[PDB]
């Protein structure tokens, strides 16, 4: 023993253990999701009340990385910050060489070297985050979801945190009952609804929802918040189908 | 680069390589410094283990940091030959930005500090190393000595020594030197100088080393027979 | 990041042990068998080419290897840091000699730089030694025929006749028995046959063993004419018929 | 500085250096010494750029005086000369180069021969009988190649240097003041007092 | 991180010991036995090859005695590959030298040089120190004959007569017997032979097992000649001292 | 091993805590602070009697202004003395003016915690450093290897630092004379040393705005000492 | 336990051991409270003393005319992070002639912090930091810890007993919030606050460190007399 | 080849009283025999009762006096809001010009 | 026992972080099939798309190295996908410094290297994936190339690696045993993807969809990845005969 005191150590299992504790910290973290519509992307995410004194509406959590991708995270958020951050590098000099805006793919590799890349050495510790980001490119819409361990796929649906199994499983309930589709409008209700219904794994103290999309239609394939009315409609809808 | 700090604090305040660094100096020949009213005189021992050597190519155990100044050392001899080379260069790089030769407070402060440094500098261990530095200042006649440790620190002293068995020779020291009244010659002074080594050294014959520094650079080592003339007149005396 | 082990990995023990040293000896003991002898007018060295699946194709994997024209070299151990060290011999010879004196080097010296690398690697920080013996064959005008053994320490000794890995001892005394001054560059080639049957369990053919000499000239092998004085390499790889054409006079 | 000459006798050698020192249109010293002690029995005058001059010398000076404390030993002339010439050789590719050129006058007390060694900014050594930077030999050269036997005495050498500082303050357009004469033998260095 | 791993090399024990010097003087205690006896007209080097083989090349060998300059040689105790990285660096200070001052490196000088290599892997870099012992024999104008000896410490002291490797303590003793000052080359060739055949771990004592080499200030007049033995001169030196 | 920049379970750096331990082993100093100046003394310490006692500096001027007192591995003070008077006289450089003192010590902690895998340890010396500026007055600074620094009204620090301590609160008071000052420093010391207290074992220094820093003679020290014997006996 | 030597090792449980006890130190800090309206921000510090002879360790720093901080936990710690504050506050005014956004000078802050957490060598910080500001968007607070978790509030405490002053906020939140274009009185309800989390000692003065910034009114720092007022 | 030195002109002027000081400046700011603008500030107010005017290559003028005020603000940072005096701020400022010894800043500065 | 955490020698000479890394290669439960025909290339390899959730579209281990070159990993996605990354740039640059396209082989010896450099330096862990490499090249015609965690590497007539890889091995060696040759006799590559597929299904004794499925053929000047809908033209085939 003594293989998981090190990170890059590989454990006779041929297991990284460092990763694998780093999950640890992702699954104790506040429930994050992303839906993929018919021509774009819907994220939302739990923010846990701790106190009044919270000023609401303020500390955001999803980002915006160049003006057509968004990025949510569960886990310790500094590390999800910090990955945005090289994210936001990675899509500008991109965007310098090639001039056309960082395709979602690409981006998603950049992202999952630097992640992996923190896997290879004990002299850094892995990311404490799942990441589930996307947008939408000049091949339409695109989502994924990034793991501690540097692996990343695409998905229909995607869920991290404490409340993502609860989460998976109305996903895959939207995927069976909508083979053709879903649309923005729509996977925003969705979204609310899922992270409601997720909420029951944090009962204890009251959140505050926080949604934003990027839709072709919609949005015109930039990255936007859900603001004001449709916000409250979204809100509305949540909490007419838990009751 | 090797950055590993390996002179650290431990949970009693101690720096514990600096500590065993005072060890390697312990286990090294004994060493002595005797100033007298115009002159001071180094006394070296040589251990006896080490027959059929060449003592005319041998390292001397006594150095010239300067035609002024002089060091010896009591600890590992490969450590005291870095020390001596940056005394000796930082000699020269004070004459020449200076246009003075160093003063022996001056050039201990220098080694001292260099002995300082290695104890919280990252990658490298301390030097197992203390020395006694020896002369007189430009156009002064006031002897000086000073001694030195691996942690950094240094003083001045009428009278010193290190080394092995150094407690032994200091208890000497210390009930017959007298401040009010030093050796007032060089007869004196190296008579006092040869009669503290004898506590200790075992055999008067080849152990014994002598280095007498004058002012105004008069920097002279004694030979073997000159020293056996010493150890022959202090022995007769004694038998009484 | 940064490579942050800059200090040595190989270190000595209480008993006066270079453990990593050590072990990378046995490495070269765990490893195929491999051997070279001196003959008066030339050098041999030979090796069992252990395939690993026979769905590999084992004329892709060379055990034997050019490192200058009049140069061979074949091993035991690991592989994979053979392949690495050949690379940087290859290398060196033109680096630290050929780009300088406008010749290849004599045996000895590329033996003494491949060597330099390998006791590096046995005292530089963050890395382990190499886990392989080399026999190096080769010749020179001044020097003429001769043969090294390269170990993981760094250390090197000519020899007239060795092999090392597997079956080293048994074979070792084997050409002790065969060996003299009067060979010829045919009689060690039939030795090393002999020595190296002993040595091997499965197949013995030429598609299973690998053989090269430090022999004669070879203008055929040259690639172009016009110049006197350039007469071509002397080391040559014996093919897998000329193999088997010997082992029927066995 | 500009003139610096050298000869070498049967028992010493002897050098030869003028006292001024100009800045502008202004003499602002008639009383220079353009030499250093390298060793006890090693002297080096010199010649060259303002403040090039000084820096080198008083440098190459405190190796040699470094090299004795180190080894408990004096150099031969031959291996200062050496010394430096390698640093001039080293400077003159260098970005700014010290633009400096010397005489080093010795007695070697191994061999028991006196020895004068003539280097130029670029690091051009020769070993010479007599010697001289600049202007300086143009004048002073065939007086010397007259005059000059290997079996001369110091006071011999001393009145053939007269000579030469006489021509010299007849045909030179500029006034050196005069120059301060040293003498190199098996006693080491001393100064003519009265030249 | 890193550290976990670092053995600190460059260490004292609490008795104030550096642990790598000692184990490596440990591992030098084990190699061939070289001798090295200083005579009035010359310098005789020793030196015992280990375990060797019938089948090993000894015309063309070198594993003991090396040749630094035309002046300075060196006879090997310990790590073979480790002395030739110093031996080269050896060779080069003493080309330095030469260059720079246009005279010969006197022998203290470059043994210096090596010693303070040695003694830079004991203080600092967090590297293992270099596992050889060398004993220096060269000559110069200023002391004439010397010999020297260089350990993993660093350390360095001049002899009259000295052995380094396997059974010293013994060796020591035997030359300190029959060593006397107003001895000559070919006494002091037949006294490294004697102490080696009675000091060897082997059966016997032959021309096979053995290297050798003199410095004599016999050569035609005012200059010194190093002669590295051939295999047939040391089976000569055997039969004429009567061992063989 | 372990980290050189860990924190310990109870959120210290374990080296820096440490450090104060060896602080803890050093010789006594103290310093006491007056409307009329500041005072530092030192308890000396000689290993032997041979060691010539006026050689042992530990009480040193960083500028006219500034004094400095150390107590711990006293030869870790002279590169932060070395960077003190370099900042003392640099700030004179730029701004034509003496620095404040608070500036002074602040300038010094800031080296305390450049360590790490910069230096490889803290410092093992507390210092303490008192002088006067046209701002702020007469001040005195308690300056550890943590990088804090304290600003005193009277401070003592080393072996018997926590018995001085308590002395010096029941003592002060905001009308001392520099004079009163002075003696109290030396019966202080005189209670917390091993040895009888001297001129030779002992030394006193005072910073006004006047005459600036002065480390004091043995024959004025021996005045004051012969002061306080017979105020002693005096009741 | 085996996974608090250094940094750069997660505890089988997903912890970082090294974070937590950074975090600490805060908590064994004095106690320093920070609360605002919609037209100023208070910061109400109680400083702490190593004795009676000794002064009171500053709790307040400055970091530019409309933005600075209190500290609780290592004090050389807040010296680099409010010196690197000051630098990105300035930054922001030299390159943009922009007065940097409170809401930004946190993330700037979290990105450092974080930076420590990941890398091998290097420790976290050990001090909590609470940030108030008047720019573009009105008044803000903000709570900083090592960890690199920054939080925008309407109020708050951080240090030792700072869990009395925080429930006091949570009640008066109603009240506080409103008290716009009134100094005094939300300075008031800052002193009442820091109040509840007092025991045996009690606000003197040289003890209390107060600070304010707002609409016209630039960041400045109370002490000695000057809060004599409010006691 | 490009020069990284212009002349915008001006004239400034200073005179100090018995308990005051001025620090006048034309308004003017040029190239060649082009007006740029009619009303351009050139004296500016650095606080702690300082004023100063660096006049020639307006660029460099302006990075001075943005240096400078970006000084006055360190001094009170780093030493306890202390009034930078006008015999400090001078001495300052002779550093900060000194710095480009090598590409000066072409301006002449009073304050 | 510090020589089972970083990549030295253990007593008995043995490299145990490059064992371990051997054994992640297994981590995903895939196996992959590579085979040679007369003009052709062709790997196969399982898809296992366990999530509803995923996209399925999205989910590889097969990689477009180059035009010509393709590979096929066995291993976590993060280290095939750092292998891939590394290969390409490898390729590219080879091509912009020599003037042609890199070889399947050199690629192949190049990345051995860099996997070689990871089992001697210390701060560097192995990559716990097996490499694959395919190409018709233009002088040694076509190509499987293999590269493992120890810097090993060989050419093959057939290959096969993964949990299952021993039961497909024998049954391509016993497939050559009869031929006598090193390859597929084979016209079309769309008949070798067939004998791939169904020497698989034979070897696993597993039935195969075309969502089960992943396969790259390389042929002369190109390498390519067939669709679902081009494996199920391939399936059918099978299942009609
Ligand atoms: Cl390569």
């Amino acid at each position: 023993t003594g293989y998981d005191l090190s990170n890059s150590v590989f454990s006779p299992d041929g297991r990284n253990f460092q990763v694998e504790y780093a999950v640890k910290a992702v699954e104790n973290g506040t429930t994050s999701i992303g839906i993929k519509c018919n021509d774009g992307v819907v994220f939302a995410v739990e923010k846990l009340i701790t106190s009044k004194l919270l000023v609401p509406q303020k500390n955001v959590k999803i980002q915006v990385v160049d003006r057509h991708i968004g990025c949510v995270y569960s886990g310790l958020i500094p590390d999800g910050r910090h990955l945005v951050n090289r994210g936001r590098e990675e899509a500008a000099s991109f965007k310098k060489l090639y001039k056309t805006p960082i395709p979602i793919p690409a981006f998603a590799d950049r992202l999952g070297q630097y992640v992996q890349a923190h896997t290879l050495y004990n002299s850094v510790r892995p990311f404490g985050v799942s990441t589930i980001f996307g947008g939408v490119d000049k091949n339409g819409a695109h989502l994924y979801m990034l793991e501690p361990s540097g692996s990343y796929w695409g998905y229909k649906g995607a869920a991290t945190g404490k409340g993502r199994q609860s989460a998976k499983a109305e996903l895959e309930k939207l995927v069976d009952h909508h083979p053709e589709g879903l649309s923005a409008r729509e996977a925003v209700k969705q979204a609310a609804k899922i992270i409601y219904l997720a909420h029951e794994d944090n009962k204890e103290k009251d959140f505050e929802l926080e949604i934003s999309w990027c839709s072709l239609s919609e949005t015109n394939g930039l990255h936007k918040f859900v603001k004001g009315d449709l916000l409250q409609e979204a809100i509305d809808f949540a909490q007419k189908e838990i009751n | 680069g090797y950055d590993r700090a390996l002179s650290i604090f431990s949970p009693d305040g101690h720096i514990f390589q600096v500590e065993y660094a005072l060890e390697a100096v312990k286990r090294g020949t004994c060493a002595v410094g005797v100033k007298g009213k115009n002159c001071v005189v180094l006394g070296c021992e040589r251990r006896s283990t080490l027959k059929l050597q060449d003592t005319r190519i041998t390292p001397s155990k006594v150095s010239k940091i300067d035609s002024h100044v002089v060091l010896s050392f009591s600890g590992l001899n490969a450590d005291s030959r870095i020390l001596i080379e940056k005394a000796r260069v930082e000699a020269q790089s004070h004459r020449l930005t200076l246009e003075d030769p160093v003063t022996v407070e001056y050039l201990t402060r220098y080694v001292a500090g260099v002995q300082q440094r290695y104890t919280q500098s990252g990658g490298v261990r301390p030097f197992g190393v203390s020395t006694l530095i020896a002369g007189f200042d430009p156009r002064d006649d006031e002897p000086k000595l000073y001694q030195t440790e691996p942690s950094g620190i240094y003083s001045s002293w009428s009278a010193q020594t290190i080394g092995r068995n150094s407690k032994t020779v200091r208890e000497f020291l210390e009930k017959n030197y007298d401040r009010k009244e030093p050796p007032a010659t060089v007869e004196e002074c190296v008579k006092l100088t040869v009669r503290s080594l004898l506590e200790v050294v075992q055999t008067g014959a080849k152990n014994i080393e002598i280095t007498v520094v004058k002012p105004d650079s008069d920097i002279v080592a004694l030979s073997s027979e000159e020293i056996n003339q010493y150890v022959t007149q202090i022995e007769q005396e004694k038998q009484e | 990041m940064t490579d942050r082990y800059s200090f040595s990995l190989t270190t000595f023990s209480p008993s006066g042990k270079l453990g990593q040293i050590d072990y990378a000896l046995t490495a070269v003991k765990q490893g195929v068998t491999s051997l070279g002898i001196k003959a008066t007018n030339g050098v041999v060295i030979a090796t069992e080419k252990k395939s690993s699946s026979p769905l590999a194709m084992s004329e892709t994997l060379s055990k034997v290897s050019l490192l200058t024209p009049d140069i061979g070299a074949v091993y035991s151990g690991m592989g994979p840091d053979y392949r690495v060290l050949v690379d940087k011999s290859r290398k060196v010879a033109h680096t630290s000699y050929k780009r300088i004196y406008g010749e290849y080097p004599p045996t000895k010296l590329l033996v003494s730089e491949v060597a330099k690398i390998m006791q590096e690697a046995t005292q530089s920080g963050g890395v382990r030694p190499f886990g392989v013996s080399l026999l190096i064959a080769g010749h020179d005008e001044f020097n003429g025929f001769s043969l090294y053994q390269v170990d993981p320490s760094g250390s090197y000794f000519p020899w007239k006749a060795t092999a090392i890995g597997k079956g080293s001892v048994a074979a070792k005394t084997f050409l002790e028995k065969r060996w003299n001054d009067e060979l010829e560059l045919e009689d060690a080639i039939h030795i090393a046959l002999l020595t190296l049957k002993e040595s091997v369990e499965g197949e013995f053919n030429g598609d299973t063993i690998e053989l090269a000499i430090i022999g004669d000239e070879n203008p055929d092998l040259l690639g172009y004419t016009g110049i006197p004085t350039d007469k071509g390499p002397r080391f040559r790889k014996l093919t897998s018929q000329e193999i088997n054409d010997r082992l029927e006079a066995l | 500085m500009d003139i610096i000459l050298g000869i070498r006798v049967q028992d010493s050698v002897i050098l030869a250096s003028s006292k001024a020192v100009t800045r502008g249109i202004s003499v602002l010293k008639d009383s220079d010494d353009k030499t250093r002690q390298l060793s006890p029995h090693t002297l080096m005058s010199f010649a060259g750029e303002a403040g090039d001059t000084v820096q080198f010398a008083e440098y190459i000076q405190a190796n040699i005086q470094l090299y004795s404390i180190r080894e408990d030993y004096e150099l031969s002339p031959q291996a200062v000369s050496s010394f430096v010439r390698q640093e001039l050789a080293k400077s003159i590719r260098s970005r700014r180069p010290y633009q400096v050129n010397v005489l080093i006058g010795g007695y070697d007390k191994k061999k028991n021969k006196p020895e004068l060694y003539q280097i130029d900014y670029l690091g051009t050594k020769v070993e010479l009988p007599y010697g001289a930077h600049g202007y300086s030999g143009f004048y002073t050269f065939s007086l010397l190649d007259h005059h000059y036997r290997p079996d001369m005495t110091t006071e011999e050498g001393l009145d053939l240097l007269k000579l030469c500082v006489q021509e010299l303050e007849k045909r030179m357009p500029m006034d050196f003041k005069g120059v301060i004469v040293k003498i190199v033998d098996k006693d080491g260095i001393r100064q003519v007092d009265d030249f | 991180g890193s550290r976990r791993y670092d053995s600190r090399t460059t260490i004292f024990s609490p008795e104030g010991r550096l642990y790598q010097v000692e184990y490596a003087l440990e591992s030098i205690s084990h190699a061939g036995t070289a001798i090295g006896i200083m005579a009035s007209d010359g310098i005789v080097l020793a030196a015992e090859r280990k375990v060797t083989s019938t089948l090993l090349e000894q015309d063309t060998s070198t594993e003991k005695l090396y040749k630094l300059n035309d002046k300075i040689a060196v006879a090997v105790a310990g790590l073979t590959a480790d002395a030739e990285i110093l031996i080269n660096t050896a060779r080069i200070h003493a080309q330095n030298y030469l260059k720079t001052y246009n005279e010969d490196i006197p022998v203290e000088i470059l043994v210096r040089r090596l010693s303070d290599i040695k003694q830079g892997y004991t203080q600092h870099g967090g590297l293992r120190p270099f596992g050889v012992s060398f004993i220096y024999a060269g000559y110069d104008d200023r002391y004439g004959y010397q010999l020297y000896t260089s350990n993993p410490s660093g350390n360095y002291t001049g002899w009259k007569a000295i052995s380094v490797g396997a059974n010293t303590s013994a060796a020591q003793t035997l030359l300190q017997m029959d060593y006397k000052d107003d001895m000559k080359v070919d006494d002091a060739i037949e006294l490294a032979l004697k102490t080696l055949s009675k000091t060897t771990d082997s059966s016997a004592l032959t021309y096979d097992r053995l290297e050798f080499a003199t410095i004599r200030k016999g050569a035609n007049d005012g200059e010194v000649y190093q002669k590295i033995f051939k295999p047939q001169e040391i089976k000569d030196i055997l039969v004429k001292t009567g061992i063989t | 091993d372990r980290g050189v920049s860990t924190f310990s379970p109870e959120g210290r750096l374990f080296q820096v805590e440490y450090s104060l331990e060896a602080i803890k082993l050093g010789s006594t100093a103290i310093g006491i602070a007056t409307k009329e100046g500041v005072v530092l003394g030192v308890e000396k310490r000689a290993t032997s009697p041979l060691l010539e006692s006026d050689s042992i500096e530990k009480i040193v001027e960083i500028d006219r202004h500034i004094g400095c007192a150390m107590s711990g591995l006293t030869a870790d003070a002279r590169s932060m003395i070395e960077h003190a008077r370099t900042a003392a006289v640099t700030h004179n450089l730029y701004y034509d003016e003496d620095i404040n003192v608070e500036s002074l010590t602040q300038s010094v902690c800031d080296l305390a915690l450049r360590f790490g895998e910069l230096m490889s340890r803290p410092f093992g010396v507390a210092l303490l450093i008192a002088g006067h500026d046209a701002d702020d007055g007469y001040q005195l600074f308690h300056a550890e290897p943590s990088g804090t620094f304290y600003r005193y009204n009277a401070k003592a620090i080393g072996s018997g630092s926590e018995g001085a301590q308590a002395e010096l609160l029941n003592e002060w008071h905001s009308s001392l004379t520099l004079k009163e000052a002075e003696l109290l420093v030396l019966k202080i010391l005189k209670q917390v040393m091993e040895e009888k207290l001297d001129e030779n074992n002992a030394q006193l220094s005072c910073i006004t705005k006047q005459d600036g820093f002065k480390i004091y003679d043995n024959e004025k020290t021996a005045e004051l000492i012969k002061e306080l014997k017979e105020k002693e006996a005096a009741e | 336990n085996n996974y608090d030597g250094d940094t750069v090792t997660f505890s089988p449980t997903g912890r970082l051991f090294q974070v937590e006890y950074a975090l600490e130190a805060i908590k064994q800090g004095s106690v320093t409270v920070g609360l605002r309206s919609n037209t100023h921000a208070v910061l109400v510090a109680l400083k702490r003393n190593a004795d009676e002879l000794s002064s009171y360790q500053k709790k307040i720093i400055k970091c530019d005319e409309h933005m600075g901080l209190s500290l609780a936990g290592l004090a050389p710690d807040a010296r680099v992070l409010s010196n690197y504050l000051r630098q990105q506050c300035n930054y922001s005014s030299l390159v943009f002639n922009r007065k940097l956004a409170v809401e930004r000078a946190g993330h700037l802050l979290c990105d450092k912090a974080q930076k420590n957490t990941q890398s091998y060598g290097g420790r976290p910080y050990g001090v909590g930091l609470l940030i108030i500001g008047y720019d573009k968007s009105g008044a803000h607070l903000l709570e900083f810890q090592p960890s690199g978790n920054v939080t925008e509030l309407y109020g708050t405490a951080i240090g030792a007993r700072s869990q009395g002053a925080k429930t006091y906020l949570e009640r008066t939140l109603d009240t506080f919030i409103k008290i716009d274009g009134n100094p005094d009185e939300l300075i008031k309800a800052g002193v009442e606050a820091i109040s509840q989390s007092l025991r045996d000692e009690s606000l003197t003065v040289d003890n209390l460190s107060i600070a304010i910034v707002g609409k016209d009114t630039p960041f400045t720092i109370y002490d000695g007399e000057a809060v004599a007022k409010y006691i | 080849q490009f020069n990284p030195y212009g002349d915008n002109g001006g004239t400034i002027l200073g005179i100090a009283g018995e308990d005051f000081a001025v620090l006048a400046g034309d308004t003017r700011n040029i190239t060649d025999y082009s007006i740029n603008s009619r009303y351009e500030p050139k004296v500016f107010d650095c606080g702690d009762n300082i004023v100063m005017s660096a006049n020639g290559f307006a660029a460099d003028g302006d990075a001075l006096v943005k240096r400078f005020k970006n000084s006055v603000k360190w001094y009170h940072f780093d030493h306890n809001d202390k009034k930078l005096s006008i015999n400090s701020a001078a001495r300052n400022i002779q550093h900060l010009l000194y710095s480009r010894r090598f590409f000066p800043y072409y301006v002449y500065n009073i304050i | 026992g510090y020589d089972r955490h970083i990549t030295i020698f253990s007593p008995e000479g043995r490299l145990y972080q490059v064992e371990y890394a051997f054994k992640a290669t297994n981590q995903t439960n895939i196996n992959s099939l590579a085979v040679r025909g007369k003009d052709c290339t062709v790997v196969i390899s399982q898809k296992k798309v366990p999530d509803k959730l995923l996209d399925p579209t999205t989910v590889s281990y097969i990689f477009c190295i180059s035009r010509t070159i393709g590979m096929v990993v066995n291993g976590p996605i993060p280290d095939a996908r750092n292998a891939a990354l590394r290969a390409k740039a490898e390729a590219a640059e080879f091509r912009y410094k020599y003037g042609y396209d890199m070889p399947c082989d050199v690629l192949a010896k190049r990345m051995a290297n860099l996997s070689q450099i990871y089992t001697q330096r210390a701060y560097m862990r192995p990559l716990g994936v097996i490499l694959t490499f395919v190409s018709v090249d233009e002088e040694l015609g076509p190509s499987i190339y293999k590269t493992d965690p120890a810097g090993y590497y060989v050419g093959y007539k057939a290959t096969a690696t993964g949990p299952k890889q021993q039961e497909i091995t024998t049954n391509l060696e016993n497939h050559f045993k009869k031929s006598k040759i090193d390859h597929i006799n084979e016209e079309s590559w769309e008949k070798v993807v067939e004998f791939a597929i169904t020497h698989m299904i034979d070897a696993l004794g597993t039935e195969f969809s075309k969502n089960d499925l992943e396969v790259g053929v390389a042929t002369k000047d190109k390498f390519f990845t067939l669709s679902a809908e081009n494996i199920e033209e391939r399936l059918v085939a099978i299942a009609e005969q």
